[PDB]
């Protein structure tokens, strides 16, 4: 079923440990996935003013 | 250096994932096939079990 | 009778050696088997039948 | 005839009615999260003998890198946080920060902004009213522990009425000597040292004999909904820093010894339920103000 | 942001045609203007910094429900990017665009009997810069020509010589004057090189600087966020 | 005349159940898991995902959290709440089965005991202040003792101070300098402050006729506690448990803080054995505070 | 004229002039860092079932492996930390620890001993003197919260002078009943419950009406520069432990109830500025002493 922000959520029958490890891995990689505009803002701060 | 190393604030996700897996290996041992206690009893003693 | 079992494999543990060292070594193998060691994004929205 | 009341409960000044929407709450929560990162990065920079951890945290906080020959104060984030703290205290304080700046600053982090996740216990004891007969003298001293000293001269068995309000959850009474206390139209029990009371039970009558002054020490507990990041130690320290810097030097306002007395006094006023919501947001902002100001110390004696 | 970015009379008038009156006004109570206050500027001084709150600060302030309050809110939106709090304006006037309020008779609003000297004093015309002064005079001329008060507009300009020098050169009824006008009215814009992320002393100066700094980010990341809300909706 | 501290009067007996090795392991396990539960909640709030909280709640409560149902805390919360009730008073029932406690204690392994550390408790015990004729003595306060004394007789009076034998050090300060010395010892010159060891014996303080003298007293007592003990958390847990009504049982005594509770039980017959149960209650209250803050009900 | 003063402000004893150099400051900061890891090692020992995290941290702290035979004391670092604390309190205490040992212990960690990179709020109320007329009686009680009780027995009202010193930043006055306080040569204000004062402005006059006693509660806040690793809760606990352990037992010294009273009393001396720097270093050492002695009790 669709999430509010357009993501797809899958409900399945799966293990407690396999679900815990897989979803924790997803959350760790996700916080390092950012939009291009935010990436440009971070780059602009590093480069000189002009 | 290995012993005294301090984890940086922006630690890599691979380190966080491995710490999660290692913690679950110790905390929940029945999932991976080992336990801390066992019991040996003769057959004529009736023990309440998970039925 | 029936039951549901979660099978993550068998990982023997030696009592003399430290548990944290074995857990870390097994963590690398478990992450590789589950496919979560490298950065990834789940694509399971197309796994359905109507 | 005579009436006595706690000093900190008299005339609670109105709180600000600005910066209380969802976007402003997210801004305060972002400030607390990023101010915490500043403190940890300063500790890491000290241990690592390098400025790399501090530069990264300051750049995220202030959108600018630390500058040589220029005091680091926190940039626009510090300016916005300091002005909204002033606005929270009183209506007389102006509203200066525009809405565009807050929305820009609220997008730095991914905080929830919820203000009702958890709870906190506050120790200020409210004594709204103590009514005494003509020949009895009553004094109320203290906020964290109220000492009520009562002397009866002449006649006998003066009846003193205690009104602890309705907001406080539990109140514990301890006496120098055992005393008698019971609710209205109830029999007086045998004298005993301590009593546990629910302030909602009603006014409490205490029998005071002649001579031998009896002192009652009262401690109270009150529960207020607060965020999960709430830390009372940081809030109280931030409260003193704000008072010292002069952020609360506004006309026609009341000054308090601690944040505990501030939140309790506002709770016991009329429409106090909606005042507490603004006070909690002030507490989180003062938490951020404390961690930010300790990481960057401008004031030098 | 969008109104302050317009740098021509054509663009400003086109924007006011497409913008409803809801954007001009605000739903935040704010504070009462004309108050001597002390604000915190820790960049420069340890002591608190005195200033006076005004209607052109860029922050919503309380305003009355008369005709003057609505006009003052519109002018503040043009010159500061934020309007005032007028309680319960009504859906009938909120759907109308800003230009119709200024230059049309179908709004049901009597904008006659308006004193430009009183309005200018309330908006602190002595504190606004050349571009803000120019924008204010544009609103005055549109109001004057719609109600047939061109003489009162000229009288106001005669009494104020500094405003007469920088008066706009367009006539509200003639299209040729609008297209050939060469006024520059851009308060904010993308600058060559950059500007330091530092605070300013005044309330107006700091708020104006916050608009300039955030314009670059607003320029790049506004199309998608606005479109997500605009889709599946009917315009006012 | 005799004056004694209010909080030291008639300490009620504490519970005698759930004090064995298995029960102590249950409390230590509960504290460890509750701390992880509150740490995950803060991490959960900061980030977008709620994965850390789900795993912590599942370990604590043995069921996955659900949006429709409220987060009660599971069987661990129910066991912890009733065990806290039993410790306070001997009249409180001991109903929770031991087999259920043993099962919960096996969730985690704790490498420690209840006697591997210590904590300083700043509650001043004034067992008795013996005063002669025409000498009014009042004792106010528990964390700081305010002994206000005033005599009306023509001659100076001697007042006996007994601080018990459990406190390590007691610090005395007065409004004006006063003379104090042990029994059968010469009086020193007047000083503002004194440092005393309560084992030294009863102390004699003189009172001039002129003006009232107020003596401010502070004390420090060391009690063996687990290394995970935290005085800030046990104080919050004590107040919360009192508000929740876990201590509303007949014929018991109520205290203003856990500081007064443990000291009053220490200053009683069979006080050494009572204190051990009180320390277990302290760690249980530490777990209760952390869990209730993450899961308010 | 009756003059009443706070009990804790009298006769501040001289503090030690040793172990205040850069090398010694790094030693105290190293001790705080290594004692913090020692406490955390206990929790990391519980997540597993082994004692390797504790053995690893003890060896770093004590330069020797723990042994089941003897009581874990702390090694050379424990003796150095204990003796350095004694030298801080009084100038009569010997400086036993050699500087070579301190330099060796300071190289264990890479911390920098900067003790002026943060601030702390201290709540002790300094009342230097309260001057009262003949008929009035004034009693000052307490340090954290100063309860000043004044009774007027004369025919007319009395004026009482309050001197809060020149160090405290703010002082908040709350009275049992409304009262009037004005600075010298300033008109009396109406009766209010609460007054906020800046002590530097000048002495304050309080009008005492004839009748029931008036009690004033005072709370003060003072900002003192401290290291960033300062923890007021941990410092206060260490002070009680050091007092109980006898680290402060030395002739011709003054004893205080809390570190709040100690630092404020030293600050209010004739040359109290130089004492505060040493007192702050003592607090950081006391913070390390609390963490270490709790992990390793003797």
């Amino acid at each position: 079923y669709p999430d509010a922000d357009g993501n797809d959520v899958s409900i399945i029958f799966s293990g407690a440990m396999s679900h815990a490890i897989f979803t924790y891995a997803q959350s760790q990689w996700n916080k390092n996935i950012i939009k291009l505009d935010d990436y440009i803002r971070e780059i602009t701060l590093t480069v000189p003013k002009q | 250096k290995l012993v005294g190393h301090n984890y940086p604030v922006y630690v890599e996700p691979v380190v966080n994932i491995m710490n999660f897996i290692s913690a679950r290996f110790v905390a929940d041992s029945s999932y991976f096939g080992y336990t801390n206690e066992i019991m040996i009893m003769p057959n004529h003693i009736n023990v309440p079990v998970d039925d | 009778h029936a039951l549901i079992k979660e099978d993550l494999g068998q990982w023997p543990v030696e009592t003399g050696i430290s548990l944290v060292n074995q857990a870390g070594v097994f963590a690398v193998q478990l992450a590789n088997k589950l496919g979560i060691d490298k950065p990834f994004v789940l694509d399971a929205g197309s796994n359905y039948f109507t | 005839a005579n009436r006595a009341t706690s000093a900190f409960l008299d005339n609670p000044h109105p709180v600000g009615v600005n910066y209380v929407d969802e976007g402003s709450r997210q801004f305060v929560a972002v400030a607390e999260l990023l101010a915490s990162k500043l403190i940890d990065s300063s500790r890491e920079s000290d241990e690592s003998n390098s400025d790399v951890p501090f530069v990264q945290a300051y750049s995220k906080f202030a959108d600018d890198n630390p500058r040589h020959l220029r005091v680091k104060t926190g940039g626009k984030m510090a300016n916005a946080l300091t002005n909204v703290i002033r606005s929270y205290y009183s209506i007389n304080a102006p509203a200066i920060v525009p809405q565009v700046e807050i929305d820009r600053l609220a997008s730095k982090a991914t905080v929830s902004g919820d203000m009702y996740n958890s709870y906190a216990i506050f120790n200020s004891v409210p004594i709204v009213e103590v009514l005494s007969p003509a020949r009895t003298t009553v004094s109320i001293v203290g906020s964290d522990r109220a000492d009520v000293t009562m002397l009866n001269t002449g006649a006998g068995a003066a009846n003193i009425t205690f009104n602890f309000g309705q907001i406080a959850e539990t109140v514990i009474l301890k006496g120098s000597v055992p005393f008698q206390l019971a609710r209205l139209n109830q029999p007086m029990p045998a004298a005993r040292f301590t009593y546990k009371l629910r302030p909602l039970d009603g006014p409490f009558i205490v029998v005071l004999p002649v001579g031998n002054p009896l002192v009652i020490s009262a401690t109270a507990a009150t529960r207020i909904q607060v965020p999960l990041a709430f830390n009372k130690a940081l809030v109280e320290s931030g409260f003193q820093t704000a008072m010292n810097d002069g952020l609360f030097d506004i006309q026609n306002v009341n000054y308090y010894s601690s944040f505990d007395e501030f939140i309790i006094s506002q709770y016991h006023a009329q429409d106090g339920i909606n005042r507490v919501s603004t006070c909690v947001i002030l507490g989180l902002a003062l938490q951020a103000y404390d961690q930010m100001r300790r990481a960057l110390p401008v004031r030098r004696v | 942001m969008d109104v302050l970015s317009k740098g021509s009379l054509k663009e400003l008038l086109a924007h006011l045609e497409k913008t409803p009156l809801e954007e001009a006004i605000s739903y935040r109570i704010g504070t009462v203007p004309y108050q001597n206050v002390l604000i915190s500027r820790n960049e420069y001084y340890n002591q608190l910094y005195p200033d006076t709150t005004s209607l052109i600060d860029g922050v919503s302030r309380e305003g009355q429900r008369n005709v003057n309050g609505l006009i003052m809110s519109i002018i503040s939106y043009v010159v500061s990017g934020s309007g005032h709090y007028i309680p319960n304006i009504g859906f009938m006037l909120l759907r109308r665009s800003i230009l119709d309020i200024l230059t049309k008779h179908d709004t049901g609003l009597v904008t006659n009997n308006l004193n430009y000297g009183i309005i200018a004093r309330n908006l602190t015309v002595s504190k606004m810069n050349c571009e803000q002064r120019k924008r204010m005079l544009i609103c005055f001329k549109l109001l004057a020509y719609k109600d047939g008060n061109q003489n009162d507009y000229e009288i106001y300009l005669n009494q104020n010589i500094p405003l007469k020098q920088i008066a706009p050169n367009f006539i509200p009824g003639d299209m040729r004057t609008v297209i050939h006008n060469q006024d520059q009215l851009a308060i904010v814009g993308i600058p060559a090189y950059r500007l330091t992320q530092s605070t300013e002393l005044s309330i107006r100066d700091d708020n104006a600087k916050s608009y300039k700094l955030g314009y670059v980010d607003w320029y790049n990341s506004n199309s998608f966020l606005r479109e997500r809300s605009e889709f599946n909706l009917i315009r006012l």
